[PDB]
């Protein structure tokens, strides 16, 4: 059991310098060497990775190298990144040393000549190095094909294939950190928030949201997050389409009452011109009445808990700004008529 | 914008079932069946067969190929393509309980003659239907099949020692 | 007519055994001087029953899409609010032929839309 | 050895030139042009490994000149890399280009040129930005999650084309058919490709509405070879629906049925039924179309060959399974036997479908001297209401294995007083088309050699000349099988069997002839179950030592 840490630490510390542009010392040894430990850790994957305290120490070294050196500072290395990556971490180390230029010239040709011998052991029991080489190259210009050659997104990003993906990227990443339980979801978040392009990231989790349970904590993580920061949940309203909100709303009720709350906030910062019969705002960017009519639009397109909570918050503000049944004084009256 | 209704819209309701059953992959042939024993159930027993069989042959307008090409195609080529295949199935089913007026209409479609790409299975079961009435011995070389099999089956038949059985009597 | 039939056997696999076996060593005392029946009589070694259920002799209690019981589980459940088809269905066969037709409407778990038979009103609701 | 370099250095020149052409074939024509001439491409390859292995890098210049842009041209174009080795095996090549001592710049230079290759290859990032930014944040690196994220691109187009299907006339998003067509493309490169079937699965059942096919037979052909390669194994349902909208496909697996009866496993019926029921013919064979096709295909074959028993054979077999195939999932809804075989009385069918197993060995003398006196009114008395001629009540008997070659040996079991009908059935079955007058000399020859052979049987174990003077024409294969039915059956043979054996193997084709018999008479036992175990042990001893001999 500590037989596999010094094993694997020193493998993982090997695996991290590896794309790192100081090898000259390296030779056919070190690869023999790299090659062989990576098998050990291919059958450790294989024998005793399932159903283990072994499995949980692992991980508890792994998410711990992980969280200590950040995604920050010194350098933002992936490393081989889970409990899966233990099975094929012989190939990420393939593909990075060829990456790598500074590559002496002696270890390529060795190195080369021992992922892919030729058809020499094409009886080879164990799937060997050079069959999982093929089969990526494979995958990945069938990956090219299909993306080219239609793939479309379809709106309905809930229904949509690479997002539906990054969800699922980031709910593992999520599940490790809570067993974990050593730095809270919300730093995390915090960081990524910075490091990340926003409009990319809100969809993800937007999407993140509605995924049917895999192991629904982590949903119930991200509201906490989005109700807690207040700053990037209005970026969020305003980001996505109109469909999208309303089923974050009805699945997550947490979302109704503060969601209204940025609508109303909203259309208290118009006002009416007579002479072109319109809502519009005094600012460039404050969410036009197109934008307004329609997301209201859909939260009443919507199913009878939401429909009732939404209508009666119209009536309310209505009230709060003279109870008038004629265009051109509230708001609020225009919408609740707009909506017949 | 771009909706079309089926072609079979317009058609009197178990017309409507018959096509709309044959739609449903390769067991379209038996729910074709199923719903002939279902309308000698319901209260018309009978289903006007010389209905169907006028319908199938009239023509209608299509425009395709280029944007800009007008031609006139039967009922039988412009119906989707899995009911053909399925129809075509069920009526050597039921060839008796047909009158030939009808039918020979049909055949002379699915012959398929001088078109380019015709459907090599209807052309077959045209084939199969023609050799069902006693009509289309055809004096051809009119087999169900390609051209590309049937040298392709005597190249491997002449790697074989012939039995001394007489079956062409010259 | 009078020459034998094709004939072939639908209900219990062990009940079918038997009488598919005799039909098998009776077969060539087929003749065809007697009926269909005093051919059949005698072949099978049985008697018929004479209409033993006239009123519910059989409703084919089928998908009337499939035309079978049983598809995965589900029964022929889902039916007609009509007096004139009350024609069972499944629920997948039902979903899979409404939503096909360009007549029926889509509410939020629910099909609206026509009786494949009767072409009334029929609701889904999945 | 003769060539070495011009039949490769001409089809390279053919090969450059075409991929000069195709070029990352990001247009519908360069693709089915790839789409076809890459199997030829990948033999090119296999040839030119040999020509690279062989030799070593740097220091020939035999192709060197262009085979960087040749590799360049195949590799950036990803058409090519979908295909079984293809991939695997330009690295092959490339492990050859490489030098571990590059001393001239220029072997460095292709060297550098060739990581370069192989990343772009391996390790490239031509997919959508926002994805690679999010996961080399998050900390992956491509491969780890490349895999699930292919399986989700599938299943979105698995499920929104089978959606398509759905929507049967509905004035919704038809997915417009150019983006099916383009798929279709990429599926031939990748059948093989483990993470696709889904797909695949899902463009062969849902056809929907179109007047008009939509995908391209370069798919039903790739379809094809995979599934009897066994490279990809679908469900049932999705083959059925292929055959039934490509026919050329379903001749086209016939055709490989053939040739596995005809050149590799002459006369192993246990592989044979193996692979009937691995193939889903049977199944397919429920849907009276199929079936139709499949008949006059085996209809073609009974001609060419004026009955080769060996082809008989596999009639028999496939009549077996699909029987029990059509029993199987027909309880509800099947097609009638006039639909099947149009061309003959139902009546003779639904006797001939019953199945000996279930029948006493004692009752096989009734049903058969029944079969025959039927048979003998709808050929003879040909009149109007009966079948076209004689030919197609023949037919009707190749199909049931049991009963045409059961005659012979309940014949041995009736030789005190031969029945007529028997007699004439057999000479029907060995000569179909005879006249009556050839049929009653065929019936009495026989009735002779009848008489001769109980002498013999009744006698003690005797030469085998005595029997070849009785042999000593048109009527040589009913003599011949009956006389070894007689062999066989009598425990007098297992002692002359094999100085009758090698005086009537004249030739290769007689002895293969006989091997046929042997293997369908023991397949026939072994099915049925009946044995005496001399003659079983006697027939695998001389089909074992025969088959040496051929
Ligand atoms: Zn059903
Ligand atoms: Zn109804």
């Amino acid at each position: 059991m500590e037989s596999l840490l010094q094993h694997l630490d020193r493998f993982s510390e090997l695996l991290a310098v590896s794309s790192t542009t100081y090898v000259s010392t390296w030779d056919p040894a070190t690869v023999r060497r790299a090659l062989q430990w990576a098998r050990y850790l291919r059958h450790i994957h294989r024998r005793f990775g399932r159903h283990g305290p072994i499995r949980t120490a692992l991980e508890r070294r792994l998410h711990n190298q992980w969280r200590q050196e950040g995604g920050f500072g010194r350098g933002p290395v992936p490393g081989l990144a889970n409990f899966q990556a233990l099975g094929h971490c012989d190939v990420l180390l393939s593909l990075r040393l060829l990456e790598n230029r500074a590559l002496g010239d002696a270890a390529r040709y060795h190195l080369v000549q021992q992922l892919f011998p030729g058809p020499g052991v094409r009886d080879a029991d164990e799937e060997t190095l050079q069959e999982s080489l093929a089969r990526l190259a494979r995958r990945r210009s069938a990956v090219h094909m299909l993306r080219f050659n239609g793939y479309r997104e379809n709106p309905n990003l809930q229904e949509d294939s690479l997002m539906k993906t990054q969800a699922e990227l980031l709910l593992e990443r999520l599940q490790e950190v809570g067993k974990a339980e050593a730095e809270r979801p919300a730093r995390f978040l915090s960081s990524l928030w910075e490091r990340l392009p926003q409009n990319n990231f809100l969809k993800v989790i937007a999407v993140a949201l509605l995924q049917p349970p895999l192991s629904g904590e982590g949903s119930q993580v991200l509201v906490h997050w989005l109700l807690g920061n207040s700053e990037v949940f209005a970026a969020f309203c305003r980001a996505l389409p109109a469909g999208l909100l309303t089923l974050v709303t009805s699945r997550h009720p947490a979302l109704s009452p503060v969601y209204l709350g940025l609508l109303t906030d909203w259309g208290q910062r118009l006002h009416y011109d007579l002479q072109k019969g319109i809502w519009v705002g005094t600012e460039s960017q404050d969410v036009p009445w197109e934008e307004l009519h329609n997301r209201f639009q859909s939260l009443c397109q919507a199913p009878p808990p939401l429909k009732d909570k939404v209508l009666t918050a119209l009536e309310t503000c209505k009230a709060q700004d003279g109870d008038f049944e004629v265009p051109g004084l509230s708001i609020w009256t225009d919408l609740l008529l707009a909506l017949r | 914008e771009g909706v079309e209704p089926a072609p079979w819209a317009q058609l009197e309701a178990p017309a409507r079932l018959l096509l709309q059953a044959l739609q449903a992959g390769p067991e379209g042939a038996r729910r074709g069946l199923g719903v002939l024993r279902a309308l000698g159930s319901r209260g018309w027993e009978p289903f006007d067969w010389g209905r169907l069989l006028e319908a199938l042959c009239r023509e209608e307008p299509v425009v395709q190929g280029p944007d800009g090409r007008l031609e006139l195609k039967p009922l039988l080529l412009r119906l989707p393509r899995i009911c053909q295949r399925n129809l075509m199935s069920l009526l050597m089913a039921v060839r008796p309980s047909l009158p030939e007026s009808g039918l020979l209409s049909v055949l002379q479609i699915a012959q398929q003659d001088l078109a380019p790409d015709p459907d090599a299975w209807l052309r077959a079961l045209g084939e199969l239907l023609r050799r069902d009435l006693g009509v289309g011995t055809s004096m051809e070389g009119a087999s169900p099949l390609s051209e590309r099999c049937q040298r392709q089956l005597q190249s491997l038949c002449r790697g074989l020692g012939l039995g001394g059985r007489r079956l062409k009597s010259p | 007519p009078t020459m034998l039939p094709e004939c072939f056997f639908l209900g219990a696999d062990h009940v079918v055994k038997p009488l598919g076996i005799k039909l098998s060593r009776n077969i060539h005392l087929w003749d065809p001087e007697n009926s269909v029946l005093q051919n059949l009589k005698d072949v099978l070694e049985i008697d018929f029953p004479a209409r033993a259920i006239l009123e519910k002799s059989d409703f084919t209690m089928d998908c009337g899409i499939c035309y079978a019981y049983q598809l995965d589980g589900t029964i022929p459940d889902q039916v007609c609010d009509n007096s004139q088809c009350g024609q069972p269905f499944h629920q997948i066969c039902l979903y899979e032929w409404l939503r096909g037709l360009l007549t029926s409407r889509q509410s939020f778990n629910i099909i609206f839309g026509e009786c494949p038979y009767c072409s009334k009103p029929i609701t889904l609701k999945m | 050895m003769a060539q070495d370099s011009v039949d490769l250095s001409c089809d390279y020149q053919f090969w450059m030139q075409k991929l000069s052409v195709w070029d990352q074939a990001s247009t519908l024509e360069t693709q089915q042009d790839t789409c076809l001439h890459v199997a030829q491409f990948q033999e090119f390859l296999r040839k030119m490994y040999e020509a690279l292995k062989e030799m070593d890098s740097n220091t020939v210049i035999e192709r060197f000149p262009t085979i960087g842009q040749l590799l360049a041209k195949a590799c950036w174009n990803p058409f090519i890399l979908a295909y079984d080795e293809s991939q695997k095996i330009l690295i092959w090549c490339l492990c050859c280009l490489i030098n571990k001592e590059p001393q001239n710049s220029g072997q460095s230079k292709l060297n550098s040129w060739i990581q370069g290759v192989l990343s772009h290859i391996l390790s490239a990032l031509r997919f959508d930005k926002e994805v690679a930014l999010f996961t080399q944040g998050l900390g992956y690196a491509p491969i780890d999650y490349y895999p699930g994220l292919l399986k989700n691109m599938v299943l979105s187009l698995a499920s929104e084309l089978r959606e398509n299907h759905l929507n049967g006339f509905n004035t919704q998003r038809r997915m417009a058919p150019e983006r099916v067509a383009s798929l279709s493309r990429v599926c031939v490169p990748l059948i093989t490709l483990t993470d696709v079937d889904p797909l695949v699965e899902a463009l062969l059942i849902c056809h929907g509405r179109e007047p008009q096919e939509i995908l391209q037979p370069e798919f039903f052909e790739a379809v094809n070879e995979a599934i009897l390669l066994k490279k990809i194994s679908l469900p049932m349902s999705a083959v059925v629906c292929l055959w039934l909208r490509h026919l050329p496909s379903l001749e086209k697996a016939m055709l490989h049925l053939f040739e596995k009866l005809i050149s590799s496993e002459r006369n192993c019926l246990r592989r044979i039924e193996c692979f009937i029921k691995d193939s889903s013919l049977p199944q397919a064979a429920c849907h009276p179309a199929i079936f139709r096709v499949v008949d006059e295909m085996f209809r073609c074959a009974l001609l060419e060959t004026d009955g080769a028993l060996e082809i008989i054979a596999t009639i028999q077999v496939f009549t077996q399974c699909f029987v029990e195939a059509l029993e199987k999932a027909s309880k509800q809804l099947r097609f009638a036997l006039k639909t099947y075989f149009p061309y003959t009385s139902p009546s003779l069918a639904m006797v001939l479908l019953q199945d000996p197993q279930d029948i006493p060995r004692g009752h096989w003398l009734q049903t058969l001297k029944h079969i025959s006196e039927l048979l003998r009114e709808a050929v003879e008395d040909q009149t109007h209401g009966s079948c076209g001629g004689p030919f197609e009540s023949w037919f009707l008997f190749i199909h049931f294995g049991g009963w045409a070659e059961m005659v012979a040996e309940q014949l041995l079991m009736s030789a005190a007083e031969p029945p007529t009908a028997l007699l004439w059935l057999l000479a029907f079955y060995y000569g179909p088309r005879d006249g009556r007058q050839q049929r009653a000399q065929t019936m009495v020859q026989v009735k002779a050699v009848l008489g001769h052979l109980l002498a013999m049987s009744r006698s003690s174990s005797l030469s085998a000349q005595d029997l070849q003077t009785v042999a000593g024409a048109p009527a040589q294969q009913l003599i011949r099988h009956l006389l070894l039915n007689f062999l066989l059956w009598a425990p007098g043979g297992h002692t002359i069997a094999w100085d009758v054996i090698t005086l009537m193997a004249h030739t290769a084709e007689i002895t293969h002839e006989i091997i046929g018999f042997l293997d369908q008479t023991l397949y026939r036992w072994n099915r049925l179950g009946i044995e005496s175990p001399r003659s079983e042990k006697l027939a695998r001893e001389l089909l074992k030592e025969l088959r040496t001999q051929v």
